[PDB]
């Protein structure tokens, strides 16, 4: 979407609230208002974790596209049709 | 027409997903090799490592095949996020790379097309092998996620995320090597530096001593804001041409286009946050915006056609992506990226602002009646065979003969029309008729007067019949003949069908003679005599 | 004296391999346009050399004429060089897969490559006498006799091409006809096995600059074939343009037609600018006038300009004028013109017989055309299209398999009977519209069909014993391919007649359905009182007879494109008849006038003047009436064949006058949907147009072999016309056409006008038996 509230849209801003983490540090060295977000997405064990979720992710998706498909067939056709067109349909 | 397309990728072994790969053109052949692999199949034993794997890309009809080569001689270590670059059309080098986070490569190691043998350059990499801390020799510091432009015979680089030992930070300052040798050497600008960034892209402005930097990421705070740097007089000047969005760890290509050179940016992470804190959501743009090198200025690009589905069917974003750019097909084709999760979509576009080398058309303005020849500029116009140019487009199609100048000049003549209308001039070839914006052209008293006869100039005027031969250039028109003499002349007119005039004249006496012939009630090109 | 032994093929075929002679003539010559040769590496040449000496030396077979029969008389190196040709393109095409395969299975490709190149530079050439098919089984045997590369049995050599991918002998496979909306039927053209494996020969033979010449009987579709591909041809590498002989086709009329082909280069020189190939399609190459001694002018031409490649410019006699870029496709025709055309000049060119109509060939054509036109009309009723094509070849096999009877003889010059008639029936069947077919078409149809055959073979026929024959087959071709006979009553009759027109007249759309003869009498007498009003007074009868006559005139001018042909002993009313059926069609009739002192160029402004009349959109297609009277001299039918051959007669016109005809007819092609500014297929599309909206009638008699020797002269006259022959006037209708005339006439007691119009025709009719007798 990356419109109003949806299962990926929070899960998103659930994954977020672990990189947050970074900023509460405000680092150890150089310069005060530096972060470590950068840093942590470089690495490269974190992105296969992430990689991962987001595959869990896409796999329920399609099964759940199968799933509502199946009541979707026969009954969105039934309210895009008119009832004009059902009086057509008749005579 | 400029539209994205998935292109199917059919080969023996397709490559898996990837984030830290790098794909450069060098001569006819584009080859890609990158690391990151979702698949553990390399190293296992828990944690992800990179694969060393090459990969040759060919396409043709809108199908690619993928071709790897295992046979070498010496083998580079496996990277992740590492920039590469071209010397010539045979020798692509690599720079920089990481292993296991903490480890950072700081060796560089050429491969050489032909024999796709690789090597380590001379003794400035004795021993390589993965360590934490590398610092000796080679002037630059371990780094990831950096940037290596490549020019006449010196290889530069400027990119960041890196340091000596454990330390990790962007960096300031732009390394130089001399591929002759292969001699580093630091080269510190006069001019006041641009802030430390990492996971950008940079590349030489036209062909040109500039290379701009656009984009980039920094532990303080990303930016987005163009840098070029002249290898003459040191000292970079700064357009301070800025983006709208702050964007960081995009892939930018140079494309050729003959009247300005065109730069393409794809995919990349967008966000604007205040100094610190936050920099926590990451939103992914699909939409590459355009610049032109002349015009120093960010114009975004828009799809044409949507193939009949009624909205945008783009690719994904992909932050961290590979873009490689043809110039026999006019085409950008990104394999893929990171954007979140792994995928394998090798996606191109083909390039409707960018055609095979005007522009501009003079004369834009023509008479019906007349039939004068035109020059139409522009660029990627083939010479003499092939050249073909649209006429009229005024409710009339009409093909008229062209003959190419040069590569960026095109002659042809006008076609005569009937109405007085809008007209439109295209070029035929290609696909079918792949043009820009259309030269427009836009279709009784006659400004043309030809005169030449030992009846005008100097000549005295006696009584034996002195000449002239006018020109008729018709369909209603005057031509007033006008001797004034001191005694009464002779004046006759005879009208040939050669398409021109026979009016000799006999005055009877001779005192500083001058005639004027008008057509129309205004006086031809030449005066008195 | 050189003997042919003495120099032979040999030292060709070694310098071809070493590439000696090709190399040399590159370098050093103008020809900057030769198609680049591939590189024989030293695998490939010992390959090649090991095995033309191992199936041309050694092979006995190949060169025995009782088993190779040839359709011309092949010279042994014309052969060879369409092996190297052919080798030369398999390279080119298949070089990079080659040096990536290994030892054994590169050897067993390029020893295969020789074979398939063989099998068309020898096999293509076989062909002619009486049965094609068993002089093709003749050698499908020999070279069946193939050392190492065995072919599948289940099928002669021909119909397998060596895929590299598989290494198999694959079959040519066949698109399968998708229904176009073309009302010529000269456009439409479904795909054989036949014309794939030819395309792809004329692709072998255009990739090189080797022209090529296809022979077969006179009907069997040679042009077709290569009027498909000059049509598919892309037109940035191609221009194509056709040189119809016309026997008059002298060597100053072809140097006209090639210069206005050709640009002009720099220097002398003379090709295409951009380097396009130019090909100049000469059609009916053997019909050039043969003088007393055998020596054919525009002929000897050619073989200046394929040979040496200069034209001497003939205002000019000085200026040698070379010319470039140049390929010529015949279409040569054995049994008409020059039979054969010097071997001096077949030699340079590639031979490949086109076989005479097969009973699958002709199944997959018509067969592929009515199952998709019957797909339209019905969903029953398809299976009839089956039925009725297997019925169509039976009845057709019967008449060429019956040569005693039905052969093409001095008297029996037009009964030619190949593709052009199945084609014209198979277009008859195409008229049947849904409404008025559709549901039980058991017998509707199989009439239709028996119609439209009966006047597409009767009509050709003179004997009465030849009509007999037909109606025999005919009746038995119903008994077994549509297998009904319905009833003791038969489809096929006396009174049946199919006509377009009378459904009009009343007030129905578009019909081709079946009157009965009384009511063909209403509309026709009708419709002679509608031209006696409106045009000059034309009196004629109207008998049955005439009736018909009138009816397959309608029949004929209605397909579009297809031209009358009405052959009758002057006074029978071809010409009235025809003025009439004309304007039973909304048609409007151009006779030329000719006066005693008539010239060339006087007939060419009358055409000129036809052709600004048809040339603009909204047109009421104009038919162009010709007699035997009005040919004064044997040069006016020149201008005439080239109008009836095709679309519209080469150089009517400045090329100024026909870039307007083209833009008025440039405002119907955006209402038709066709492609605007274009300016191939606007040339092409009005080109269609003109030879839809022109009918040529001719209307000659045959007496004193004065329409053979026309016919011998201009192939178009009888194959690209719908013969219609006038026969002597029936008992029947000689006492219906008295008794009119003999009305307003007195008679005592009227018993006596019908009585003495009996003997007005028996007078006539005993004429006849003692004229005979006589
Ligand atoms: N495959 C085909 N599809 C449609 N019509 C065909 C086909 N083959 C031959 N014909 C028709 O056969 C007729 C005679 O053949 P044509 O091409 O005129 O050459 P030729 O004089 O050599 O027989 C033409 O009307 C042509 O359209
Ligand atoms: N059925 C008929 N009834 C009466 N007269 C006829 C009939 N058919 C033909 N004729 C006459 O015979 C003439 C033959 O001359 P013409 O029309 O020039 O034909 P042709 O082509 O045979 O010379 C016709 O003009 C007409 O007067
Ligand atoms: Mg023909
Ligand atoms: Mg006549």
């Amino acid at each position: 979407s990356s419109n109003q509230l949806t299962v990926r849209n929070t899960i998103r801003n659930w994954i977020n609230d672990f990189f947050n983490i970074a900023g509460t540090i405000q680092r150890l060295d150089t310069t005060m208002p530096g972060d470590f977000l950068q840093e942590i997405r470089s690495f490269f064990e974190i992105k296969q974790c992430l990689a991962m979720i987001t595959q869990n992710l896409e796999w329920i998706e399609n099964e759940c596209n199968q799933f509502r498909a199946r009541f979707d067939t026969y009954s969105y056709l039934w309210t895009e049709d008119e009832q004009i067109s059902f009086n057509r349909f008749l005579d | 027409p400029l539209v994205w397309t998935q292109l199917k990728q059919t080969g023996t072994t397709q490559p898996t997903a990837r984030s830290g790969h790098t794909i450069i053109t060098v001569g006819k052949t584009h080859i890609m090799f990158g690391g990151l692999d979702n698949d553990k199949n390399n190293y296992k034993d828990g944690k992800i490592a990179p694969n060393n794997q090459v990969f040759t890309l060919k396409l043709t009809q809108n199908n690619c095949e993928w071709r790897q080569i295992a046979c070498q001689g010496d083998v580079p270590l496996p990277r992740c996020y590492h920039a590469s670059c071209a010397i010539s059309a045979d020798k692509m080098l690599v720079f920089g790379g990481s292993y296991t986070s903490n480890l950072r490569f700081n060796d560089t190691y050429i491969l050489k097309t032909t024999s796709y043998q690789w090597s380590k350059p001379a003794n400035q990499i004795s021993g390589g092998e993965p360590k934490n801390a590398e610092s000796k020799i080679g002037a630059p510091q371990p780094r990831y996620g950096h940037s290596a432009t490549f020019f006449e015979g010196k290889v530069y680089i400027f990119g960041g995320h890196g340091g000596i030992n454990y330390q990790r930070l962007a960096f300031n300052d732009l390394y130089v090597l001399e591929t002759e040798n292969f001699e580093w050497t630091r080269l510190e600008p006069k001019g006041n530096p641009p802030d430390p960034r990492g996971g950008h892209s940079a590349a030489m402005m036209a062909n040109k001593p500039q290379l701009m930097i656009f984009g980039g990421w920094s532990f303080t705070s990303q930016y987005s804001n163009i840098m070029i740097y002249d290898i003459e007089k040191d000292e970079w000047v700064d357009p301070e041409i800025a983006h709208e969005i702050p964007k960081w760890n995009l892939s930018g290509i140079m494309a050729p286009s003959i009247p300005s050179w065109k730069y393409f940016i794809f995919g990349g992470s967008v966000g604007s946050f205040e100094e610190g804190g936050n920099r926590t959501n990451s939103r992914f743009v699909d939409d590459s915006f355009v610049l032109d090198i002349d015009t120093l200025s960010w114009s975004s690009i828009n799809l044409e056609a949507d193939e009949t589905s009624k909205a945008v069917c783009k690719p994904r974003p992909r932050e961290s992506a590979s873009i490689f750019y043809d110039s026999g097909e006019s085409r950008a084709i990104v394999f893929g990226g990171w954007a979140n999760n792994w995928l394998n979509d090798l996606w191109a576009l083909n390039v409707s602002t960018i055609t095979g080398p005007i522009f501009s058309i003079k004369p834009a303005l023509g008479p019906l009646t007349g039939k004068t020849k035109v020059l139409i500029e522009g660029d990627g116009f083939k010479d003499t065979q092939n050249i073909s140019v649209k006429f009229s487009g005024g409710k009339l199609e009409k093909e008229v003969n062209g003959t190419f100048v040069n590569e960026k000049e095109i002659s042809c003549e006008t076609p005569t029309f009937d109405y007085p209308r809008s007209v439109e001039v295209t070029v035929c070839m290609n696909k079918g008729d792949y043009t820009i914006t259309k030269s427009a052209f836009t279709y009784t008293k006659a400004d043309k007067t030809i005169a030449y006869g030992p009846g005008l100039l100097t000549e005295n005027l006696i009584g034996v019949q002195t000449t002239i031969v006018i020109q008729a250039r018709n369909g209603s028109d005057e031509f007033v003949v006008t001797i004034r003499n001191p005694a009464k002349i002779k004046k006759e007119e005879e009208v040939k069908e050669g398409d021109k005039a026979n009016t000799k004249n006999t005055i009877k006496e001779d005192e500083e003679e001058e005639g004027e012939d008008e057509e129309e009630n205004k006086k031809k090109k030449e005066a008195e005599k | 004296f050189i003997n042919e032994t003495d120099i032979g093929w040999m030292p060709y075929m070694n310098s071809w391999l070493e590439r000696s002679q090709i190399n040399i003539l590159k370098q050093q010559k103008e020809m900057a346009n030769m198609p680049e040769y591939p590189v024989i590496d030293d695998v490939a040449k010992s390959v090649f050399y090991r095995c033309f000496q191992s199936y041309f030396e050694q092979n006995i077979d190949v060169h025995d004429k009782n088993r190779v029969r040839h359709i011309c008389p092949m010279v042994d190196i014309a052969m060879i060089q369409t092996i190297c040709t052919i080798l030369d393109a398999l390279l080119i095409q298949h070089l990079p897969k080659l040096k990536q395969m290994k030892e054994e299975d590169e050897k067993q490709a390029l020893e295969a490559f020789f074979i398939f190149a063989g099998l068309w530079a020898i096999g293509g050439p076989v062909g002619g006498g009486q049965d094609d098919s068993k002089d093709m089984k003749e050698f499908n045997t020999v070279w069946k006799g193939a050392a190492k590369v065995k072919f599948p049995e289940q099928g002669l050599c021909y119909d397998y091409y060596y895929d590299i991918n598989e290494n198999k002998w694959n079959t040519w496979k066949v698109e399968d006809y998708l229904p176009n909306d073309q009302p010529l039927f000269s456009k439409i053209y479904v795909a054989t096995i036949h014309t794939t494996r030819l395309r792809y020969m004329i692709d072998i033979h255009l990739q090189r600059r080797k022209p090529i010449l296809f022979i077969g009987s006179a009907g069997t579709g040679k042009t077709a074939v290569v009027r498909d591909y000059l049509n598919s041809t892309r037109p940035e590498q191609v221009s194509h343009k056709t040189i119809n002989f016309s026997s008059f086709t002298d060597s100053l009329a072809l140097q006209k037609n090639i210069e206005s082909m050709v640009e002009k280069k720099n220097g002398r020189n003379y090709g295409s600018a951009t380097n396009k190939v130019l090909i100049c399609f000469i059609d009916d190459f053997n019909m050039p006038y043969v003088d007393k001694y055998g020596t054919q002018s525009p002929i000897q031409l050619l073989r200046l300009i394929l040979d040496y490649g200069s034209i001497f410019n003939r205002e000019q006699l000085e200026e040698r004028k070379f010319l470039q870029d140049l390929l010529f496709f015949g279409c040569l025709n054995q049994k008409s013109g020059s039979f054969t055309v010097d071997l001096r000049l077949q030699r340079n060119f590639s031979v490949f017989s086109m076989y005479t109509p097969s009973s699958d060939v002709i199944k997959t054509i018509f067969g592929s055309i009515l199952n998709a036109h019957l797909s339209t009309i019905d969903d029953k009723a398809q299976k009839m299209a089956f039925k009725l094509v297997e019925a169509t070849y039976f009845t057709f096999d019967k008449i060429l398999k019956n040569t005693t009877a039905f052969a093409p003889s001095a008297k029996r010059f037009h009964y030619q009977f190949n593709f052009r008639e199945l084609a014209r029936v198979c277009e008859g069947i195409c008229r049947t519209t849904p409404g008025q077919y559709s549901g039980g078409d058991q017998g509707k149809l199989v009439r239709l069909w028996a119609h439209e055959m009966k006047r597409t073979f009767e009509d050709r026929f003179i004997a009465n014993e030849h009509v007999e024959f037909f109606r025999r087959y005919l009746t038995e071709a119903i008994s077994k391919c549509i297998g009904e006979f319905p009833e003791t009553e038969n489809p096929i009759a006396e009174p049946l007649i199919f006509t377009g027109f009378v459904a009009a007249h009343q007030g129905l759309d578009q019909q081709y359905t079946q009157c009965t003869i009384p009511v063909l009498k209403r509309v026709l007498d009708d419709k002679l009182e509608e031209y006696n009003e409106v045009k000059a007074q034309m009196n004629l009868v109207l008998f049955q007879q005439a009736m018909e006559h009138v009816s397959r005139i309608c029949r004929i001018l209605d397909m579009p494109g297809n031209n009358a042909l009405l052959v009758g002993v002057g006074g029978s009313g071809k010409q009235s008849l025809c003025r009439l059926s004309t304007f039973i069609n909304g048609f409007e009739i151009d006779q030329l006038v000719v006066t005693a002192s008539f010239t060339i160029n006087d007939l060419r402004n009358n055409l000129q003047e036809i052709y600004k009349k048809i040339a603009k959109p909204n047109s009421i297609a104009r038919v162009f009436m010709i007699t035997d009277s009005q040919i004064k001299e044997e040069q006016f039918l020149i201008p005439i064949n080239d109008m009836l051959n095709s679309g519209w007669i080469f150089d009517l016109f400045p090329k100024e006058d026909m870039d307007s005809l083209v833009s008025g007819v440039r405002n119907e092609a955006k209402g038709e949907g066709v492609d605007v500014n274009n300016l191939t297929a606007l040339t092409s599309y009005f080109l269609d147009k003109i030879r839809k909206n022109l009918k040529v009638v001719l209307c000659f008699s045959p007496v004193g072999d004065t329409m053979r020797i026309r016919s011998r002269k201009f192939p178009g006259i009888i194959n690209n016309t719908s013969i219609d022959w006038f026969h002597p006037w029936p008992h029947e209708a000689l006492i219906d056409v008295a008794f009119r005339f003999l009305e307003e006439i007195e008679f005592p007691t009227e018993e006596i006008r019908q009585s003495i119009s009996l003997n007005m025709a028996k007078v006539h009719s005993s004429i006849d038996t003692a004229n005979e007798k006589f």
